RNA sequence: UGGAAUGCGAGUGCCUAGUGGGCCACUUUUGGUAAGCAGAACUGGCGCUGCGGGAUGAACCGAACGCCGGGUUAAGGCGCC
RNA sequence: GCCGUCGCUGGCAGUCGGCAGAGCGAGAAAGAGAGUGGCGCGGACGCUACGCCGCGACGAGUAGGAGGGCCGCUGCGGUGAGCCUUGAAGCCUAGGGCGCGGGCCCGGGUGGAGCCGCCGCAGGUGCAGAUCUUGGUGGUAGUAGCAAAUAUUCAAACGAG
């Protein structure tokens, strides 16, 4: 029963595992956040088989369903009800996610303004 | 070592030139200072000419 | 600024872009203009014809103000005076010629590169060339010397 | 695999200025449509121009102009340079022309314009020659710089009139070896 | 220790890369390294070209008006040529009005 | 009648890093009994390069690499692994 | 099929609307030319032109060069009538997601007083290594060991022992 979008594509997805930092697995010094080996022997580097993968650009999303969330939105950060007014035009193509930072007592103003303007909520369940 | 073309340069910084460096940040209050004793040579000898 | 600069690109590339095998190290072929007549020959003479040796008599004590004598050509001679000087004498009857005075302008000598505008002209200067004094009589001027 | 070379795909060349300048991008937007919508070549000669950086767009001289505008031919036509119009002192009279600039000296403006001569701006240009009809494109001296001085055969290499880079210029300084015979050789 | 010695291996790859041009070639050559005594003299054939200048338009101008005198008085299938014809836009014009006056 | 075929847009100028230990194979080739030895020519490779085959392997054979689906192949294979 | 790059130095200012008339892809130059005589009041989107759109080819990479980062860190000028004790930073999280990625957003918890977005400016600005520095903690491990110089035993007292 939630706004919906004014189209539901298909959302194609090249992969969905992240890409882990080579050794990370190994190390805890070594975070899982990406870094792109450049060791003379690295045989993650040279692309061996059955070793860790490299993003590259040919991963990258169609252009069409790019940053667009499972229910078919993209969203965009507001911080009050005055930056949520901007949505207005674009109520079936943009939802409005909340900041975190936004008092408990300003939420309820946002989520009760976006119901009158038509536009989706991520979070409007949140700090209740 | 020489790369390709340029120009030949022998800068003169062979000795302790960072123990001799004259940095210009009092020159505001220098410029202030000489305009105070100006101003106050000039009531000094008033009414002769202040240029002197 | 230093956010605009390759040691912000270069941040995680091992050698910093200076190599592996040759690395980058202190001074390698000497400092400053060292090798001048050695291993850094071939820059020196393809780049540097001349620089080593010596030519002409030495001048102790040189004093710049002695041979100070700025030139102006005679295709910049009309500049020294104001533009109604000139197309004053251009259209006047009588043929006076204006005085134009290059010293007063901060020249000593006039030399003869260009044209000038056929008009008669009195020239002041300490000194003249031969192909300026020509061009001033060619258009009926005359040349003056002054110290 | 396909047997190919990458190295020269993509052509270095301006496809807008690099300067930032929103008067010269009204400009390029001007002229980018009318290079686009009409058969004009001199619309696309005119909007390559404006994306040309500083030494690519020499200044032309007030004496230039005027050789270049007296030819046989080129009455009542309108010079246009994409780039600034400097005076030249050593001329004496100033004929009437018609000039389009981006940009015109102060004193060359007033020698201009007191010998009844007018000097548009390339949106006037626009209006007045869409096309560029009756116009004479005219460029500044591209190696007039001292740069080119300097450009060649090193000058230490035969019949190489090379200017070389010297901290001061006199008798002491790079004239000995390789300069005469009697100091080791010429050439 | 001891290396290698000289090779040209790999050069002919990289002499290669940006072509072994040949020289540039104007259709004017310098005329340095020339006999200078015939320099001299060629030199001095240019100087006095201008001697006979108008001797060379009286030539030309003569040699054009008798060359303008001269002049003065001298001056696969049969069905498929037709097709052909017919779909040409220009010459097939008046041909296309014909079958469609008749197909009326 | 742009005067052989074929293919292809070219010319030109500045500034410029790294490199300046190489090594391997067919053919040719010097020294050495020979060497996975030392030294050359040509081309191609490895170095810088993964991938299918050679069980395994810097270089051999095939073939060069964006992320995927279907189809077909190369060199190699098809007792079982 | 999708992503990016390169190329076409490609197309779009024509959204020219009731002061209207919908075209300029089509084998083969140049005008949907101008004139002189013989009922309803209606018609999607677009265009941050640094934008949007189309078509074709292509994509290995050390050393090295370049570009772009709505990648990230700290401070300054502007701006956000920005956020914040109705809970800032920080920290934790088998929570929901986004991006090729650098990373980021939201939920929940803890915390207790500050903080961030955008346009610019600035830099002591990004760690896996350096027998790196300083601090902390492991396994080894309840392990090596508590073995030089002959030696202790009985009863009682104090005492929780
Ligand atoms: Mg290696
Ligand atoms: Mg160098
Ligand atoms: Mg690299
Ligand atoms: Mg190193
Ligand atoms: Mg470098
Ligand atoms: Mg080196
Ligand atoms: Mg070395
Ligand atoms: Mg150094
Ligand atoms: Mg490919
Ligand atoms: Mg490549
Ligand atoms: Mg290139
Ligand atoms: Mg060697
Ligand atoms: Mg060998
Ligand atoms: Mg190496
Ligand atoms: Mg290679
Ligand atoms: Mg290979
Ligand atoms: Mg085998
Ligand atoms: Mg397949
Ligand atoms: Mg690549
Ligand atoms: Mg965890
Ligand atoms: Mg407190
Ligand atoms: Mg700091
Ligand atoms: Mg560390
Ligand atoms: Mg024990
Ligand atoms: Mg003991």
């Amino acid at each position: 029963a939630a706004l919906r979008p004014l189209v539901k594509p298909k959302i194609v997805k090249k992969r969905t595992k992240k890409f882990i930092r080579h050794q990370s697995d190994r190390y805890v010094k070594i975070k899982r956040n990406w870094r792109k080996p450049r060791g003379i022997d690295n045989r993650v580097r040279r692309r061996f088989k059955g070793q860790i993968l490299m993003p590259n650009i040919g991963y990258g999303s169609n252009k069409k369903t790019k940053h667009m969330l499972p229910s078919g939105f993209r969203k965009f950060l507001v911080h009050n009800v005055k930056e949520l007014e901007v949505l207005l035009m674009c109520n079936k193509s943009y939802c409005a996610e909340i900041a975190h930072n936004v008092s408990s007592k300003n939420r309820k103003a946002i989520v009760e303004r976006a119901a009158q303007l038509a536009i989706r909520v991520t979070n409007p369940n949140a700090r209740l | 070592a020489p790369s390709r073309n340029g120009m030949i340069l022998k800068p003169h910084f062979h000795k302790d030139w960072q123990r001799r460096v004259a940095t210009w940040f009092n020159q505001p209050a220098r410029k202030i200072r000489r305009r105070k004793a100006r101003q106050a040579r000039a009531r000094r000898i008033a009414p002769r000419p202040a240029a002197g | 600024p230093s956010r605009l600069r390759k040691t912000r690109k270069l941040r995680g590339h091992v050698s910093h872009g200076h190599g592996r095998i040759g690395k980058h190290r202190k001074h390698p072929g000497g400092r400053g203009n060292a090798g001048g007549m050695h291993h850094h020959r071939i820059n020196f003479d393809k780049y540097h014809p001349g620089y080593f040796g010596k030519v002409g008599m030495r001048h102790y004590h040189l004093k710049r103000n002695q041979s100070f004598c700025p030139t102006v050509n005679l295709d910049k001679l009309w500049t020294l005076v104001s533009e109604q000087t000139r197309v004053n004498a251009a259209k006047n009857k009588t043929g006076a010629a204006p005085i134009i005075d290059v010293v007063r302008s901060g020249y000593y000598k006039v030399l003869g590169k260009g044209k000038l505008p056929k008009q008669p002209v009195i020239v002041k200067a300490k000194f003249f060339s031969r192909r300026a004094e020509e061009k001033i009589k060619g258009v009926g001027g005359a040349c003056v010397l002054v110290a | 695999g396909v047997d190919i070379r990458h190295n020269k795909d993509r052509k270095v060349r301006r496809k807008e200025p690099k300067s930032q300048d929103i008067y010269l991008r009204l400009l390029v937007k001007l002229y980018r449509f009318l290079a686009r919508r009409t058969n004009s070549t001199f619309n696309q000669v005119v909007l390559k121009r404006l994306f040309m950086s500083r030494t690519n767009r020499p200044p032309l001289s007030l004496s230039r102009m005027i050789r270049k505008m007296k030819l046989p031919g080129r009455e009542n036509k309108t010079a246009v340079v994409v780039g600034t119009v400097t005076d030249d002192v050593r001329v004496q009279e100033v004929p009437k022309l018609k000039v389009c600039a981006l940009r015109v000296t102060s004193r060359a403006r007033s020698r201009i314009l007191k010998a009844g001569g007018k000097i548009l701006t390339f949106d006037q240009l626009a209006l007045d020659s869409p096309k560029g009809r009756g116009t004479v494109l005219l460029s500044g001296p591209r190696k007039g710089r001292e740069v080119y001085r300097h450009f060649g055969k090193a000058p230490g290499t035969p019949h190489s009139h090379t200017k070389p880079y010297v901290r001061s210029k006199g008798r002491k300084f790079e004239r000995a070896r390789g300069r005469r015979a009697s100091r080791g050789y010429k050439n | 220790a001891k290396s290698k010695n000289h090779t040209t291996h790999n050069q002919s790859r990289k002499w290669h890369r940006n072509g072994i041009k040949k020289p540039r070639s104007q259709r004017y050559e310098s005329l340095k390294g020339v006999d200078p005594k015939f320099l001299r003299n060629m030199r001095f054939a240019k100087k006095h070209n201008k001697k006979g200048l108008k001797k060379m338009q009286a030539n030309n101008a003569k040699a054009m008006a008798a060359r303008a005198e001269a002049i003065k008085a001298l001056v696969v299938s049969r069905k498929l040529h037709r097709l052909a014809y017919i779909a040409h836009p220009k010459l097939g014009r008046r041909a296309r009005a014909r079958i469609a006056r008749g197909l009326r």
